[PDB]
């Protein structure tokens, strides 16, 4: 299952 | 991989406009824009349309989950409902581009955890008296599960507690807050 922080979306 | 693989998100989205024109039906203006399941093709995406502020009065952005549409008519919304943020005039200049991108943050992040799937789509809402963006989730009865979803896009979003937001279904709006965080 894949999540993501708001700081990871952004990041990448 | 880690070199050269885009990342992939838990769900594919499709993100969905509606146009104001009035003379033609509903099902009409609706008409779908593009989809994705990766981080990278969500900011191409992204980065190329328009911003919420800038859409003529009366059009909708929406991002629904793949195979799920934004009307509630749908099978996976039709006993469901919406957590509703209702933005004053002031707040389309302030606080509308931001709030709806950390909507899709959470959507395609998927930060409402263990409830994730109950998570339909969202919906941001141009209009001259008043903007609106709504979360919208599948079942309206799962106490516990719309109730941990108000409460992390609330605190996503970064509302003190002084404010309250209304959840409501789609059975109430057509024919009240259900819930209130």
């Amino acid at each position: 299952k894949k999540r993501y922080s708001r700081l990871q979306l952004l990041l990448l | 991989p880690e070199h050269y693989i885009k990342h992939p998100l838990q769900n594919r989205w499709a993100l969905w406009f509606f146009k104001n024109d009035k003379s033609k039906t509903w099902q009409a203006n609706l008409r779908l824009i593009s989809k994705f399941d990766t981080v990278e093709d969500f900011w191409a995406l992204y980065n190329h349309i328009q911003l919420s502020s800038n859409l003529m009065p009366g059009c909708d952005y929406s991002l629904f989950k793949d195979g799920i549409e934004p009307m509630w008519e749908d099978e996976k919304n039709k006993r469901g409902g919406r957590w509703l943020i209702t933005l004053n005039k002031q707040q389309r200049r302030s606080d509308l581009d931001r709030f709806w991108l950390e909507t899709l943050l959470c959507l395609i992040g998927e930060s409402f955890d263990d409830y994730s799937d109950d998570v339909c789509g969202a919906v941001v809402n141009v209009r001259a008296k008043g903007d609106k963006i709504a979360i919208w989730t599948t079942e309206c009865e799962n106490r516990e599960a719309v109730t941990h979803i108000g409460r992390v896009y609330k605190e996503r979003l970064g509302l003190p507690p002084k404010i309250v937001i209304g959840y409501q279904s789609h059975a109430d709006t057509a024919t009240k807050n259900r819930f209130v965080v």
